C-alpha cells in the first residue's frame, strides 16, 4: 500500500560533500526518515581517528620539540584532524619520518596499503632546522561516537589522543515535490552530508537504515 | 550597520533565522535569535568546587 | 580571537607582557615553539654588534591562580618584523590580540 | 509547598514555564485550525503534533 | 564490534486499559529512544490506515448549523459524536450505513443497521438523544478507508472530520537508563490511547512494520 522509497540519484559536490536522493516518500515519511537518517548519522556513523601517537623523543605533549614550529599538543591536535579510512582491519599504525625544512603533511605519513589519506595536504607539523628531523608512531583505530582519552582505560611517551570517530561532520535534509509518472502527492527527500571524506555516502545511507531497521525490529513484534 | 553587514553576508537583517528541533526535527514556531557570543569560561569549575 | 571586539584588544595584549615583542626590527633568521631569533635590520643596528635578537619564549609554567602560562610563536621563518610586532602569542592572546 | 510567612503557595512557575503556558493558552485570530470542533483533548493534541 | 547497537533488553507493557497501554523499552543506545518515539509517533499519528466516518446525510438537515426537531444535541454534536465512531470496515474501502430510529431515548451505534463487512467497535457509543416520542432520525452515514486525519476543512452532504488512524492519543517521553557502567543509556516510554478497533500493541507493530518495510531498499 505505501510506495517504498529508492536511492535515485548521489550528486558527488566534492570529496566531502554529496547529496543522496531518496524517491518516492508519502506524506509525512519524508520528514520522519530524514530527521531519524539524520539522527542516526550524526550519532552512529563509524570511522577511523587517531587514538595513541608515539613521537621519538618526546616524553609528554606539554613539551616542545626543537627544530619543530608547532607545541607537542597542538602536534597532537593536528593529528586529531587526520582523516584516514582503514581496509580489512580495525586498527593500525602508521609511520611518519621526515627531515629538513618545510611543513611535515598526511602525505609524509609512510605509505600502506590498507591505508588511504583522504587529504594528503592535512599539516600534521612544521620543521623549521635543516638538520630537524621527526619521526613518529601514529595509530589509528576504528570506531563510532566520540571517546575521550581520559575515559579510555602504557611507556612513557605513548600519548593518548581524544577519539571523534564520527566521520560525519554536517548533515541537512529537505522534503520536496517528486515528480511521479502517475501521482502527484509523493515526495522526495534530499540528504545533504559533509563528512570528513572517509565514507561513501550510499554506504553511510545503508548503514544509517540498517542501524534503524535493527533498532525497529525489537517493536516490529512487540513482546 | 550590523543590518548592512548582515546583507553583505546574505543573512536575515532581523538576526534571527529558522531552527529546527534535532530531536524531532519539527520546525521552532517563530524564529530564533541566532549569531555568535564570545564566551569565557570561568575559573570556577565544578571540580574545584565538588 | 573574539569576532566582536572593542578594538582595545591588541592594547591589552601587547601592555601586559604576556607575548613577545620585537625589540628590533628585522627577518626572523630562526623560529620553533621555544624559541624566536630575529636577523636586526642594519639600520637598527649598533656598529659593535651583530644584529641578532634572541626571544626565549615561557613554556606550560604554572601561574598564580595554577593557570597555563605558554607562549607560541605566531611568526614563520623568514618573516620580516618591524619593531613592536608580536613575535610570540601568550597566553589568552591570539595573534597580538587579546582572547580571553 | 506553602510558605509559613503568608500562607501562600511558594512552588509557583516562573520564568520559561510560565512564558510555555502563556504562549501555549494564548489564542490567535486567524490562527491554523481555527473553526475546527475537536472531540476533545486527545483530538486537539493529534491535530497540534 | 563497531556495527553493533544495544537492544532493548525490558519491554514491560502495561495495560491500563483495554485501549490504554505504556510500553517501557530500556535501554537503548543514547539519542535513539527520541529517534524511534517521534518515527513510530509521526507514524501512528498520520500514516496508519483505518476506517473512519467521512459523510454524513441527515433528513431534514441541510447545512451544518441547522436544526432538527425532537433531537436533544445539536447537529453540530451529532457530527461530533459520529467523528468518535470506530468501525472496522473489512469487506470493502467505502461503506454506507443506514441508522433508523424513533421514539424517545438515546440514539446509539447498536441501533445502526446491520451490515455483513461492517463491525462497530463500540456500540453503545451515544450517536444522539431524541427527546420526543413521536421523533425520528433518519441518517446514512459515508465510512471511508484512508490514512491518518484527513480534517474536513481541506475537502445536504455533511462533511465529518475522517479520523483514519484508530491513534487517539500518542505520547513519548525519554528517561535516563543504564547497564553496568555506562549511564548516559535512553529508556523510552510510549504511553499509546487507540480508539478500539485495535489494540495499542498491535498498532505499535504495524507503526514499526511500515517503518521498517520503507527501509527495504537500503538495508543491508
Amino acid at each position: 500500500e505505501f510506495l517504498k522509497p529508492r536511492l535515485v540519484d548521489i550528486e558527488q559536490v566534492s570529496s566531502t560533500h554529496a547529496k543522496v536522493t531518496l524517491e518516492p516518500l508519502e506524506r509525512g515519511f519524508g520528514h520522519t526518515l530524514g530527521n531519524a537518517l539524520r539522527r542516526i548519522l550524526l550519532s552512529s556513523m563509524p570511522g577511523c581517528a587517531v587514538t595513541e601517537v608515539e613521537i621519538d623523543g618526546v616524553l609528554h605533549e606539554y613539551s616542545t620539540k626543537e627544530g619543530v614550529q608547532e607545541d607537542i599538543l597542538e602536534i597532537l591536535l593536528n593529528l586529531k584532524g587526520l582523516a584516514v579510512r582503514v581496509q580489512g582491519k580495525d586498527e593500525v599504525i602508521l609511520t611518519l619520518n621526515k627531515s629538513g625544512i618545510g611543513p611535515v603533511t598526511a602525505a609524509d605519513i609512510t605509505h600502506d596499503g590498507d591505508v588511504e589519506i583522504v587529504k594528503p595536504q592535512h599539516v600534521i607539523c612544521h620543521l623549521t632546522d635543516e638538520n630537524a628531523s621527526i619521526s613518529m608512531r601514529i595509530k589509528v583505530q576504528r570506531g563510532r561516537g566520540y571517546v575521550p582519552a581520559s575515559t579510555r582505560i602504557r611507556p612513557i611517551g605513548r600519548l593518548l589522543v581524544d577519539a571523534c570517530y564520527s566521520p560525519v561532520e554536517r548533515i541537512a535534509y529537505n522534503v520536496e515535490a517528486a515528480r511521479v509518472e502517475q501521482r502527484t502527492d509523493l515526495d522526495k527527500l534530499v540528504i545533504e552530508m559533509e563528512t570528513n571524506g572517509t565514507i561513501d555516502p550510499e554506504e553511510a545511507i545503508r548503514r544509517a537504515a540498517t542501524i534503524l531497521a535493527e533498532q525497529l525490529e525489537a517493536f516490529v513484534d512487540l513482546r | 550597520e550590523i543590518k548592512e553587514l548582515l546583507k553583505l553576508g546574505d543573512l536575515p537583517t532581523s538576526g534571527q533565522i529558522r531552527l529546527y528541533d534535532g530531536r524531532t526535527g519539527e520546525q521552532f514556531e517563530r524564529p530564533v535569535t541566532v549569531g555568535y557570543m564570545y564566551m569565557l569560561k570561568l575559573n570556577h569549575l565544578v571540580d574545584d568546587k565538588m | 580571537k573574539p569576532l566582536v571586539g572593542t578594538g582595545m584588544e591588541r592594547a591589552v595584549a601587547v601592555d601586559s607582557g604576556v607575548t613577545a615583542v620585537a625589540k628590533r626590527g628585522g627577518v626572523v633568521q630562526y623560529v620553533d615553539a621555544s624559541r624566536i631569533v630575529i636577523k636586526v635590520n642594519e639600520d637598527e643596528m649598533y656598529p659593535g654588534e651583530a644584529g641578532i635578537d634572541i626571544y626565549n619564549l615561557t613554556k606550560y609554567t604554572r601561574s598564580n591562580q595554577n593557570t597555563c602560562i605558554n607562549q607560541m610563536p605566531c611568526v614563520s621563518l623568514g618573516e620580516p618584523v618591524e619593531r613592536g610586532d608580536v613575535l610570540a602569542d601568550g597566553p589568552s592572546t591570539d595573534l597580538g590580540e587579546l582572547a580571553l | 509547598i506553602l510558605s509559613p510567612a503568608n500562607g501562600e503557595p511558594i512552588i509557583v512557575p516562573s520564568q520559561d514555564v510560565v512564558l510555555g503556558l502563556y504562549y501555549m493558552t494564548r489564542d490567535c485570530v486567524n490562527a491554523k485550525g481555527e473553526g475546527m470542533v475537536l472531540t476533545g483533548p486527545k483530538e486537539a493534541e493529534r491535530l497540534y503534533r
